[PDB]
């Protein structure tokens, strides 16, 4: 039979059968209970709208993501999300399909063990396998080397790989991602008068960020230009009218990636953690990693980031090496495409964690040889 | 619109590939010519050593 | 590896562009001219309705004026 | 329209420029490589005649 390539993610759940080009169903991972009282009788009001249904009734819900930073903080809601994904968005019972979840690097063990225990006890799948979210993004590019920066919505991690041999001592995981950029944008919009507070209006700020923000090639020059002319002010229409005008908030929101001091984080930007991740590698594979830098994940879709990052790394790196940044147009679904490719391989067909193996060793089987 | 963006992306992929190939070929030319000129210098020094041996 | 990039890239590099051009051409042809012609037709019908309304209003005002 | 034409023409020009530059570089690379081969072949015989002279 065919395998189910699910990809929990944090912000958008992407799923679909193995062997295709794009995920079959992509929908936000939010579960929102209603918060008001409700007076109409017999309206058929449910107790929790999940997935894309709660992005249409979000006016009277309190949306809450079940995955904070890669890790899962609310297991009941995550179980609800998985149940919805299997039964309503794909309509395939899990009793007859292997599953291939994905997990960020350096995550707590208990999260992974609970994930496999749920998949084997509640949904009762035949066999499931957990894979690191960066190796798949490297599969999708058709490479076999390269250092991949997978800046998702929950957590940004940077896994270097050479000739198929991952370097476990050079993984640099940073917890700045799309959600923190949304919060920072929502916080700097208040400088013009627009106040978004409700958890429903966070979605509106996210839409503003997606449609308007861009990464500046040079930050100081843009700050000077936006403060003199008015060629940058782009307007946007809220879900009820009252258009708003975003000035130099456009390139200040995604600039947080390269200067995490804006949101008070100490660490260095995504332009310098990649160079540090390279320098921890051996001295003989640094040229190949320099030449095959891969971008993935949703948050790396800002217009103009593949040039800013290249300029920064070229500034840091030695002058002789060639710096090349691979930015495929299908960046958002790169991890899932790689997952489909991996699940479609014949050599991989014996790596699944078969159910009888789980019955013999318990949930701690995932840390064992079947990784 | 829709198809126009994809066509632009194709025109940009061609741009990147052609530019990268041009740069790589230029680096190859630089390396090869440096090799040749160093070999020529070695040949010259051998001629001079032969001259000293002849003396 | 790196040999399926051709068979997954070069395909859509031309087929997708040509198919989207075909879709745009057929959609424009189906949509724009038919919409403008239909709007002109509805405008003519609207003018005829306006004439009928004027005639009826005037005759009723003529009779009822007492 | 206007923007599509100019952008497309400029990008095609960029591709053509990179391609021709790469071809020129590769031609010079091949010529330099062959000349280097000639230098090697002559240098070996120069060494042989030097060795005979020294003997
Ligand atoms: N076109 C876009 N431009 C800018 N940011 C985007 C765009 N699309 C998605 N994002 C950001 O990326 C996030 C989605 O990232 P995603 O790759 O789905 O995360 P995950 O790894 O959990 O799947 C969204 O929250 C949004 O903030
Ligand atoms: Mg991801």
């Amino acid at each position: 039979t065919t395998a189910l390539v699910c990809d929990n993610g944090s912000g958008l759940v992407k799923a679909g059968f193995a062997g295709d080009d794009a995920p079959r169903a992509v929908f936000p991972s939010i579960v929102g209970r209603p918060r008001h009282q409700g007076v109409m009788v017999g309206m058929g009001q449910k107790d929790s709208y999940v997935g894309d249904e709660a992005q249409s009734k979000r006016g009277i819900l309190t949306l809450k993501y079940p995955i904070e930073h890669g890790i899962i903080t609310n297991w009941d809601d995550m179980e609800k999300i998985w149940h919805h994904t299997f039964y309503n968005e794909l309509r395939v019972a899990p009793e007859e399909h292997p599953t291939l979840l994905t997990e960020a690097p350096l995550n707590p063990k208990a999260n992974r063990e609970k994930m496999t225990q749920i998949m084997f006890e509640t949904f009762n799948v035949p066999a499931m396998y957990v894979a690191i979210q960066a190796v798949l993004s490297l599969y999708a590019s058709g490479r076999t080397t390269g250092i991949v920066l997978d800046s998702g919505d929950g957590v940004t991690h940077n896994v270097p790989i050479y000739e198929g041999y991952a370097l476990p001592h050079a993984i640099m995981r940073l917890d700045l991602a799309g959600r923190d950029l949304t919060d920072y944008l929502m916080k700097i919009l208040t400088e013009r008068g627009y106040s978004f507070v409700t958890t429903a209006e966070r979605e509106i700020v996210r839409d503003i960020k997606e449609k308007l923000c861009y990464v500046a090639l040079d930050f100081e020059n843009e700050m000077a230009t936006a403060a003199s002319s008015s060629s940058l002010e782009k307007s946007y229409e809220l879900p009820d009218g009252q258009v708003i005008t975003i000035g130099n908030e456009r390139f200040r929101c995604p600039e947080t990636l390269f200067q995490p001091s804006f949101i008070g984080m100490e660490s260095a930007g995504i332009h310098e953690t990649t160079y540090n991740s390279i320098m921890k590698c051996d001295i003989d594979i640094r040229k190949d990693l320099y030449a095959n830098n891969v971008l993935s994940g949703g948050t790396t879709m800002y217009p103009g980031i593949a040039d800013r990052m290249q300029k920064e790394i070229t500034a840091l790196a030695p002058s002789t090496m060639k710096i090349k940044i691979i930015a495929p147009p299908e960046r958002k679904y790169s991890v899932w495409i790689g997952g489909s490719i991996l699940a479609s391989l014949s050599t991989f067909q014996q790596m699944w964690i078969s159910k009888q193996e789980y019955d013999e060793a318990g949930p701690s089987i995932v840390h064992r040889k079947c990784f | 619109m829709d198809a126009i963006k994809k066509k632009m992306q194709m025109l940009k992929l061609d741009k990147e590939n052609a530019l990268d190939r041009a740069e790589q070929a230029e680096a190859d030319k630089k390396a090869a010519e440096d090799r040749s000129k160093q070999l020529e210098d070695e040949l010259v020094s051998l001629q001079k050593k032969l001259k000293g041996t002849e003396d | 590896d790196f040999d399926d990039i051709h068979r997954k890239r070069m395909e859509k590099d031309l087929n997708e562009l040509q198919a989207l051009i075909e879709a745009h051409f057929e959609n424009r042809k189906k949509e724009e001219e038919e919409l403008v012609s239909l709007k002109d037709r509805i405008e003519r019908r609207r003018a005829e309705r306006a004439e009928q309304q004027r005639i009826r209003n005037e005759r009723e005002k003529e009779r009822q004026n007492r």
